[PDB]
């Protein structure tokens, strides 16, 4: 019938044949000028160092509210990029959204982010991603907010799908690669069992499962043996 | 080609009986079970009869008749040949057969549909409309007719007090019956028909555009359709219903006569459909359809 | 903005449908009805856990032959599927073909026997990060490319609903094993999970060795631990730090 | 009432000019300067004139012109009437003060212009065409055209690669010229008007229509509009257009050339263009409007 099904249709096969991630953002940003908005943003949040987890993104705002999340970094306390680790729903920006944090809104609200909305989504591989739209005036209707809802849906999981391809920075965290066994023994030591169960069970001695362990402690760059299974079990790889 | 137009074969599945103008097709449910769809008009019965005996070996192994509609141009064909087969399940809404019991409705019908004979042929012989072999079908009832078709009523009033549209779901085809409008040949858009409510109809709109896109939609007139005109018919019936409500309001804020209107509808309109509704009762109908857009919907 | 009807629409209508539903049964009734309404016969939700790492815990429902599912029971091809387990490497909708299934081919004619045929099985992670699929399945028509897109995002839009439904309604699928961790808990369960040792822990957060054992005891007591490293790793998954 | 045609005291704060038809739209904006907007064609400069001295006491308190796009039923008045204007001011976009600047696309104007003249009319003296005052004006940039009024251009291509529309946010109204399409007074639904792109057109449609529920919308032909019709007026284009493109596609599948169907929308629609257009000239407008529809419509 045309319109969304036609669209979304027309949207993939337009994004097949770019091989860059420049391109993704360029037809990204042309789209979202076309939603009715201003600025976008798409903003990974990653899970492996849990006292700091960072916060990286990409977006067109001004360049100097990108300098300000790397001065204080706003991600760490932002509502907006936190509402996905909760619930997957879009959430509307609003006076009342950001209570715990106002210096954020605050400053935003001065630099012309005073509308907007941001569809968070939980990627393959465990980190939290979100698309940020926003605009000066013409608060978003709650007619508009379903379509916004579908389309900014659409756009976040080709994108992440994209970027997870390109091998970009963002999604792309420390890569680390397992065999079976290491993957086995990081498993039954996450399922935490002490070292002589393993060897009873297992039915090694005790002197190749600590080879193996200190090959893990020393691949994940590990001072104890939490580091790494708390960080394995974080990315998924067990 | 879209529209798959001519009488024959229309797909694997689906013959199209009788004139396109007022159609009655055949879906080939099974090696030895067929379902007649749509209905027809009373003139047309040795017409129809004289293909669907082409079709199929004897009429025995029809067992179901999907009626949409109460209007002359679908029940016309009902009471004429369901005595011929022996057995069919004609389903039709709750209202329907309510409708078909009415002493009423019967001779409304049979009235109408006697106009339009030629001055040769009489009838063939008929049974009442309270004996026929009629079953109520639900709003969502979930219609198991055979092994390879499984088709949903679906309540799309608005049109008539009556009117139900059945969607093949594996196949993605609605045969909508007029919920839709009356295909026009010349232009290609839709064309409204709202004879008994307007809130309703486009309520029934919309639950036609929240079922999936569809390969094909067959309206009540003008056989088959395919392609994207079938895949947006909810969009275009519901656009052209809005545009006619603006047309209308429009006429009246500048002051013509509503039936002023109703007469520039008729000469355009009544072209396509002479040879199956009178000429001076469209003007009638496009009357009461105006009357009612000009009550609702402001 | 009345230009599309379809999907929007749609979504508008099935959101208000299950909206004042407070039942699973009906949550699932209306999904049921729907995916008769898109052409497939049986459908499925299955969510994967990642708690046990061992032996993951898969629990799925659906209207499937229920002997099926005492198969299902019985050997636990769960965490064999082939189609729950590509929600982990990725997002993508897969129509289920004889390519996916070459490294466990047994299930898939098992499931061939029974009139699973044609089909997909649409992933997502789950908000708080347990994996469920929506799967839809059917006897005969191949899924042809002109429907594919379609069945992708209306499975997506019903499972994004479908899980927000059930969390809502509480299902022991969604609920994981329910821990509450305050703030200083959060905060000593983190700074363990970053591996520095309980004198370094004591001298940043400036609080005695004996007040964070005692918390090491109780947030051991707790995830019912014999070993920092399995609360830690609980912890990870489950997303409490 | 919902179309407010005579010329008068249009508004609180506006004063149509000109015939109906093609007018220039008088803006009272302060108690020293006055602007104009849809600068029209070269006739109706001795008849603006007799009314714009009926309104400007003194016409060096004339302070700005708004121009649409380079058309000449949008912009003859103003060699006729920039130079005695001494303080007017001409914004239009950059292509068009380029295409003013440019030999050719002038010229084309000038017979345009010229065509629609009557037997014993001599239009008045007139300066270069280059040598009027403009100051071009892009995308969003906000206007001060007054204490008491802030337009704010907005790029909205399709009926031409030099068009803008101005749009005032505090009584929101609405300057098209041909953003949308000529006003239907007969039907009363809008008649689309694609001449360089459609994918520009429903693209300048969307940004359109995703503004706030407009109070009054003012196209270039046929003064203002009020109310429930320049809510959706937005709506109603996108949605013409997208109707005349189904009729087009429509008369493509049953194999009728565009000559047909472009001769069947001049006659269909060249009762108002009779006055401001050749109907030889429309024919071959409409041909190359179905020619851009049919070569990008799907
Ligand atoms: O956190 C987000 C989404 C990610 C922000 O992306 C950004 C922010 C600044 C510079 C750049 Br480059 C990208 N958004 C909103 C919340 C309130 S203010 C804001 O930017
Ligand atoms: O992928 C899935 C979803 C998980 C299992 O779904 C089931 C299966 C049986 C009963 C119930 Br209830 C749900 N099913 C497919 C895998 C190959 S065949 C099959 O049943």
């Amino acid at each position: 019938d045309g319109g969304f099904l036609l669209w979304w249709d027309g949207l993939r096969s337009e994004m097949q044949p770019i091989h860059d991630s420049q391109g993704v953002f360029a037809v990204l940003e042309k789209e979202v000028r076309r939603l009715g908005f201003d600025y976008y943003a798409y903003g990974v949040r990653h899970t492996i160092p849990f006292t700091r987890p960072k916060t990286e993104v990409h977006g067109t705002y001004p360049k100097a509210w990108l300098e300000r999340y790397q001065m204080q970094n706003y991600g760490a306390v932002d509502p907006a990029i936190l509402n996905g680790l909760r619930s997957s729903e879009m959430v509307v920006w609003s006076d009342s959204l950001f209570d715990q944090s106002r210096m954020l809104w605050n400053e935003a609200r001065d630099w012309g982010l005073c509308v907007g909305a941001t569809l968070p989504i939980r990627a393959p591989n465990n980190l939290l991603s979100v698309l940020s739209v926003a605009r000066d005036q013409q608060n978003i209707s709650s007619f508009e907010r379903e379509e916004i809802r579908l389309r900014l849906r659409c756009m976040i999981e080709l994108l992440t799908q994209k970027l997870t391809d390109l091998e970009h920075p963002m999604l792309m965290s420390n890569p680390v690669c397992l065999s079976h066994r290491e993957r086995e023994i990081l498993q039954w030591t996450a399922d935490g069992k002490s070292s002589g169960e393993i060897a009873i069970i297992l039915s090694i001695s005790e002197s190749t499962v600590n080879f193996h362990h200190k090959n893990i402690q020393k691949k994940f760059d590990a001072p104890n043996k939490t580091l790494a299974a708390a960080y394995a079990a974080a990315l998924g790889l067990i | 080609m879209l529209r798959l137009s001519a009488p024959g074969q229309l797909d694997d599945d689906l013959c199209l009986l009788g004139d396109v103008q007022v159609p009655v097709f055949l879906l080939r449910l099974g090696e030895a079970s067929w379902a007649l769809v749509e209905g027809g008009i009373s003139r047309d019965a040795e017409l129809v009869w004289a293909d669907l005996c082409r079709w199929v070996a004897d009429p025995s192994q029809v067992h179901y008749w999907l009626i949409t509609h109460k209007h002359y141009d679908h029940c016309g064909l009902l009471p004429y040949l369901c005595p011929r087969l022996p057995n069919v399940q004609v389903l039709a809404s709750e209202r329907t057969c309510q409708a078909w019991k009415s002493e009423s409705a019967v001779r409304v019908v049979e009235r109408l549909n006697r106009q339009l004979l030629r001055a040769e042929q009489r009838l063939p012989e008929a049974c009442a409309w309270d004996a026929l072999p009629v079953r109520a079908v639900a709003d969502g009832e979930w219609l198991e007719l055979g092994p390879r078709h499984r088709l949903q009523v679906i309540e799309a009033h608005g049109h008539s007090d009556d009117h139900v549209v059945f969607y093949d779901v594996r196949r993605r085809r609605l045969f909508c019956g007029d919920a839709l409008g009356e295909f026009d040949e010349a232009e290609g858009v839709w064309r409204p028909l709202v004879f008994d409510d307007m809130e309703a109809y486009l309520e029934s709109l919309e639950r036609l555009q929240r079922l999936p896109t569809l390969l094909q939609l067959i309206p009540g007139h003008g056989g088959l359709l395919r392609g994207r005109l079938a895949a947006d018919g909810a969009e275009s019936a519901y656009t052209e219903c809005l545009r006619l409500c603006r047309r209308l309001l429009w006429r009246q804020s500048m002051g013509e006569s509503l039936d002023e209107l109703s007469e520039e509808l008729h000469r355009a309109w009544g072209g396509q459909s002479v040879d199956f509704l009178p000429g001076e009762l469209h003007l009638g109908s496009m009357r009461r359809m105006l009357e009612i857009l000009s009550r609702q919907a402001l």
